[PDB]
RNA sequence: UGAAAGCGGGGCCUCACGAUCCUUCUGACCUUUUGGGUUUUAAGCAGGAGGUGUCAGAAAAGUUACCACAGGGAUAACUGGC
RNA sequence: GAGAAAGAGAGUGGCGCGGACGCUACGCCGCGACGAGUAGGAGGGCCGCUGCGGUGAGCCUUGAAGCCUAGGGCGCGGGCCC
RNA sequence: CCACGCGUCCCCCGCGAGCGCACGGGGUCGGCGGCGAUGUCGGCUACCCACCCGACCCGUCUUGAAACACGGACCAAGGAGUCUAACACGUGCGCGAGUCGGGGGCUACGAAAGCCGCCGUGGCGCAAUGAAGGUGAAGGCCGGCGGCGCGCCGCCGGCCGAGGUGGGAUCCCGAGGCCUUCCAGUCCGCCGAGGGCGCACCACCGGCCCGUCUCGCCCGCCGCGCCGGGGAGGUGGAGCACGAG
RNA sequence: AAAUACCGGCACGAGACCGAUAGUCAACAAGUACCGUAAGGGAAAGUUGAAAAGAACUUUGAAGAGAGAGUUCAAGAGGGCGUGAAACCGUUAAGAGGUAAACGGGUGGGGUCCGCGCAGUCCGCCCGGAGGAUUCAACCCGGCGGCGCGGUCCGGCCGUGCCG
């Protein structure tokens, strides 16, 4: 025979989406192209980035798209988005903005463009720059969910600041043989 | 658009047939009747088809005008050519190539005529 | 017998909870029987109104909810008196009166 | 759907995705949470400490109502008024201050976590925080109690 | 349009409602695709087929 | 699209009247099948009596 | 303690020991005791102890030849096998 | 397809009316290596059954469902068409 | 001998054509011959029979079953991971610091569907921590007014204003050149030495809030008190550190 | 009083339910037949055909049962009668037969039918040879269509654009 190992024999990422949303779709048949016959790698993040889950990409704040497009060096460039840009109450002054998302929430979009920005979408966005340049890509906070609060190594082990599952944050709920040193043992 | 009406037609429409490992589509202005994209009749904003006249000699070639879309009785052009086998395929050759016409499908065009005339003239 | 990870729980099942269930698909026979007697009371009394009697301005008790003005029980008889109104005539003017409502304000 | 299910994929297999040396007995580990000291010790230390035992007073007719003061914070203390509240305060060269009543929002007590933008202002709360008002009045403004 | 809004006027007859906002406008996909600007920035084709 | 054709009203007699709408933006709202197909199969369980 | 460097928070090292609930004692001008205040009282918070030697910790005597049920050739009373 | 970072790039002066297939892009095509399997996990079913919303201007007394068959066949197979 | 000619400065000694054959990116013949109407021609498979090689009866519990292990005479129909609730994670969809009318109300299929918005009551989220009273999530610089054997700074007006280190997909600048006769020489792209701004994320150091301990000096006044607020250094938290529900 | 609850009763309407081993125990002379001293247990069991037109009459036997004749579209629907499978059985035909039968791989032989086989494909262009049409190009008139290559023709309409 031959010796080989066939565990870890298959690549495990997506090739396609798993929508059937069809703008999605369309978006996946400009970018396969562009990807496919373009050198940029820009065009293969994207392509990578709209074939992902919606927990893949999480929606970064427009408070976070201005800070890391105020960072120093890229002025008047184009914000890329793949998941959502949704507007963060807790920041007044908007810069001009060019941004380019899958989907922008209605007070993000009007706070962008009474600001005085520019909302475009993939298509017109491909229009625009084929190999994506003069573009800066950005990312949501991933390991924002609070589903990694739970994540990690076990509550009831030492030096682990996991939030455990309890049914209700209380004083009867999970505070007692294990949190204290007065009632049994702490970790 | 088009490619939107595409992915809404690609399975869920009733001119598409599926059986025996096949596949096609019975729409009224397809060339080689089989479901693609490159030769639906419905989602485009020019369209040849090629049928056989109410009388009994010869093709009448539908062409797709372009002003009027969403006008669905005053969309298609018909043209009746009751020729000999040559000009009637060289006709419909000028008509889909020199007017640049969705030159796609000239050949399925020129095939579908020339299976209509060898169905109309008498049988074996 | 739990599995690696996730919450314990409580639930309340370990009583015969099949012979008492209450299952609500006559909501909407409900909803229809409840707005044709409404409707018929409300055209049985013919130019009145069909809310019923006029109910106070009465301010919600608690630390939670005393900034909000409810509609209460009834007038009382001390805003009855103040206003004029007796407090057997004002049932059949159309107006609602508790008894039992203080006035410390 | 349970024509999407595992067990229509699971017929002719005969143990049914259980096993034939350890079946699929009934309850082999006591009924729901059992064994919580003895023999599933390890799964109630492992992932979830603190468990059995008792900490703290007991209150007897606790009412919500009563322990109720719900929080705003500084840096969404804007939020509750229009915008235009905001433009005239900083179009405003007279110094007249916009006064932000909280509880009519709906939170009784103000916390200061964010940035407050430099407009003079007058901040109607029940409770406040040292954090809250001393940035209150860094940037210049009053923090006026109501019961 | 008074009840399902337009894309700038809102809903007249729902409370708070306005249009869904698409995900991609130009639809079209072969204008893009045949159109100067990704023509212009694109390798060549390599359509030989090399068989074994 | 973003544009909005003139749509005419036709007469009861079947020709075309002179009074012209122009089309409202809920004919150019996107198109989505799969929204469409699980409205469908979520709200055609609504009308559905029970069995036992 | 030694003059000093230093050494020492038990025994030169390797064993000599015990979770939750409960009780008891110790601690602070501490917190709660419920509409307010004082005072006892109770509840807490933190640290020892009272103990589970089946020692990660049920509170527990037999008999059945009148016997039964679920199983086991995981396991005895026969032959057969090494 | 060609061993060699990158243009069969633009600019300024010294008769015959002709050309196959394709592209359900979830499609089609090209290279390589690979194929054991109980408990188990996953994927694909144009495998199958019963009923509902769509649809085939579907089928059917010029004979539907079912049942039988030394007949013609397809698919690795589930099965299916005659 | 896989060596080709000319013209010049130096030293030591870039387009020639035509055909044709083929050990050359996987088979063709531009080669043939027979038999065919009442007895023959083709059909692997499906009907019966023969021969050779192989060939123990299934399910099951088992370390091991053809077992002298148990179940099974044969057939037709029925016959076993379902539904409700709770939780967790993954995935699709809508909205997004919000979100949901589920309960109520208003208007054949339709007990559906739509609508409410001063019906968001309420849930969950947006804030943690403490047993509890409770408290409740950047700082720095300037000017003025050992204070002494608060150079720190207490208090006042202004200014900067929301960490850093390392690695980082992406992008940004561009030493140079990518020939069609040669030189200068513009515009459009492209490749790249070197250098940048650095998303998510991870590792680390800092910082902030609640408890707790230790050490200290200040500050506030309507009630100067067993009052209240402050700081520095560790440490306990399911926290913050520009949402993710 | 009202809002509220209702697997008994009177009278209804409906169903992404079941379709005679299902759905109630019960589609029928079902709480019936039957068992038990009793309390109580408790089934099986639907369908000719359109219409009985349910086979007059002859003939053998004592009769059940046949053979003819007849009704029917059909008795290949004949009073427990639609359709009528499997296990099992009778008979006919074919084939075989001493390692129980059966089986997998490989062919061989014999049947059964199928191929409507048994002088065997056609499709373009070209040359040559016999024909026949009211006949091709080019022009004219009308209509229909397609497209700055009208740089920059006149006018509307629209903007998920702007300014007055
Ligand atoms: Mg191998
Ligand atoms: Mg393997
Ligand atoms: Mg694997
Ligand atoms: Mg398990
Ligand atoms: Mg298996
Ligand atoms: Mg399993
Ligand atoms: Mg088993
Ligand atoms: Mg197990
Ligand atoms: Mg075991
Ligand atoms: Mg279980
Ligand atoms: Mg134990
Ligand atoms: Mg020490
Ligand atoms: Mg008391
Ligand atoms: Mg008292
Ligand atoms: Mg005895
Ligand atoms: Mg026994
Ligand atoms: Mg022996
Ligand atoms: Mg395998
Ligand atoms: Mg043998
Ligand atoms: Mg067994
Ligand atoms: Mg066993
Ligand atoms: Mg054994
Ligand atoms: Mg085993
Ligand atoms: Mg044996
Ligand atoms: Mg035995
Ligand atoms: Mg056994
Ligand atoms: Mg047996
Ligand atoms: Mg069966
Ligand atoms: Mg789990
Ligand atoms: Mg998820
Ligand atoms: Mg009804
Ligand atoms: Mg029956
Ligand atoms: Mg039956
Ligand atoms: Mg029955
Ligand atoms: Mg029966
Ligand atoms: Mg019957
Ligand atoms: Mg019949
Ligand atoms: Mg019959
Ligand atoms: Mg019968
Ligand atoms: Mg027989
Ligand atoms: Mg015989």
């Amino acid at each position: 025979g031959v010796d080989i190992r066939h565990n870890k024999d298959r690549k495990v990422r997506r090739k396609e989406p798993k929508s059937q949303d069809i703008y999605l779709r369309l978006l996946v048949k400009l970018y396969r192209f562009l990807a496919r016959r373009t050198n940029s790698t820009f065009n293969q993040v994207v392509l990578k980035r709209l074939f992902m889950s919606r927990t893949n990409r999480p929606p970064l704040s427009l408070s976070r798209m201005i800070r890391k497009m105020k960072l120093p060096g890229r002025e008047n460039k184009t914000a890329v988005v793949v998941g959502t840009v949704t507007d963060d109450v807790r920041v007044q002054e908007v810069p001009k903005l060019k941004v380019c998302a899958l989907r922008v929430t209605s007070r993000a979009r009007s706070r962008i463009l009474k600001a005085g920005g520019k909302i475009l979408t993939f298509d017109q966005l491909a229009l625009d720059s084929p190999k994506g340049r003069g573009t800066v890509l950005l990312s949501g906070p991933r390991k924002g969910r609070e589903v990694y609060r739970h994540f990690g190594k076990a509550p009831g082990t030492p030096h682990s600041h996991t939030k455990p599952y309890v049914r209700s944050k209380g004083r009867k709920f999970e505070r007692a043989r294990g949190r204290r040193a007065s009632r049994g043992y702490k970790n | 658009s088009a490619h939107l009406q595409w992915m809404v037609v690609r399975n869920c429409s009733s001119f598409l047939i599926k059986r025996n490992k096949q596949t096609y589509s019975t729409e009224p202005n397809n060339l080689k009747a089989r479901n693609s994209f490159r030769y639906n009749g419905l989602i485009h904003r020019k369209t040849v088809g090629v049928e056989p006249a109410a009388d009994g000699k010869g093709v009448v070639v539908v062409m797709k005008r372009r002003s009027g879309q969403r006008k669905p009785a005053t969309s298609y052009v018909r043209t009746t050519i009751n020729k000999n086998a040559r000009a009637t395929l060289s006709s419909i050759r000028h008509m889909i190539r020199k007017n640049k016409y969705h030159p796609d499908l000239r050949m399925a065009a020129i095939r579908r005529a020339s299976a209509i005339l060898r169905s109309q003239k008498p049988v074996m | 017998a739990p599995s690696r990870n996730g919450m314990i729980l409580k639930p309340h099942f370990h009583k015969d909870w099949q012979r008492r269930v209450a299952t609500w698909f006559n909501q909407p026979a409900r909803k229809i029987r409840r707005r044709k007697a409404r409707q018929a009371r409300a055209r049985r009394i013919a130019p009145r109104p069909a809310a019923g009697p006029i109910r106070p301005i009465v301010r919600c008790p608690t630390v939670r909810y005393h900034t909000k003005v409810r509609a209460g029980r009834g007038f009382s008889l001390e805003e009855l008196r103040v206003a004029g109104i007796h407090k057997k005539v004002a049932r059949t003017i159309g107006i609602s009166v508790d008894p039992r409502r203080r006035n410390k304000s | 759907p349970s024509r999407l299910r595992k067990t229509r994929k699971l017929r002719g297999h005969v143990s049914h995705g259980h096993g034939r040396i350890g079946k699929h007995r009934k309850h082999p580990g006591g009924r729901g949470n059992a064994g919580g000291m003895h023999h599933h010790r390890i799964n109630f230390d492992k992932y979830h400490p603190g468990y059995f035992g008792k900490v703290g007073m007991r209150h007897y007719h606790l009412k919500r109502n009563q322990s109720f003061c719900p929080t705003v914070n500084l840096d969404k203390l804007w939020t509750l008024v229009s915008e235009q509240t905001r433009v005239n305060a900083a179009k405003n060269k007279t110094g007249a201050a916009p006064i932000i009543d909280v509880v009519r929002s709906g939170y009784y007590k103000v916390l200061g976590k964010g940035k407050l933008p430099k407009q003079p202002v007058i901040v109607k709360a029940k409770f406040f925080s040292r954090r809250a008002e001393e940035k209150i009045k860094g940037v210049g403004g009053a923090c006026v109690l109501v019961a | 349009d008074d009840l399902y809004g337009t894309w700038r006027k809102a809903a007249s007859l729902k409370s708070n409602y306005n249009l869904p906002m698409h995900k991609m406008l130009n639809t079209d996909l072969s204008r893009i695709l045949k159109s100067p600007e990704i023509q212009r920035a694109l390798r060549a084709p390599r359509k030989k087929i090399h068989r074994r | 699209a973003c544009a909005r054709p003139l749509i005419s009203v036709y007469s009861e007699k079947g020709e075309s009247s002179g009074k012209n709408v122009t089309l409202p933006a809920v004919f150019k709202a996107p198109i989505r099948p799969d929204i469409v197909n699980f409205v469908h199969t979520n709200l055609r369980k609504n009308n559905r009596q029970p069995y036992a």
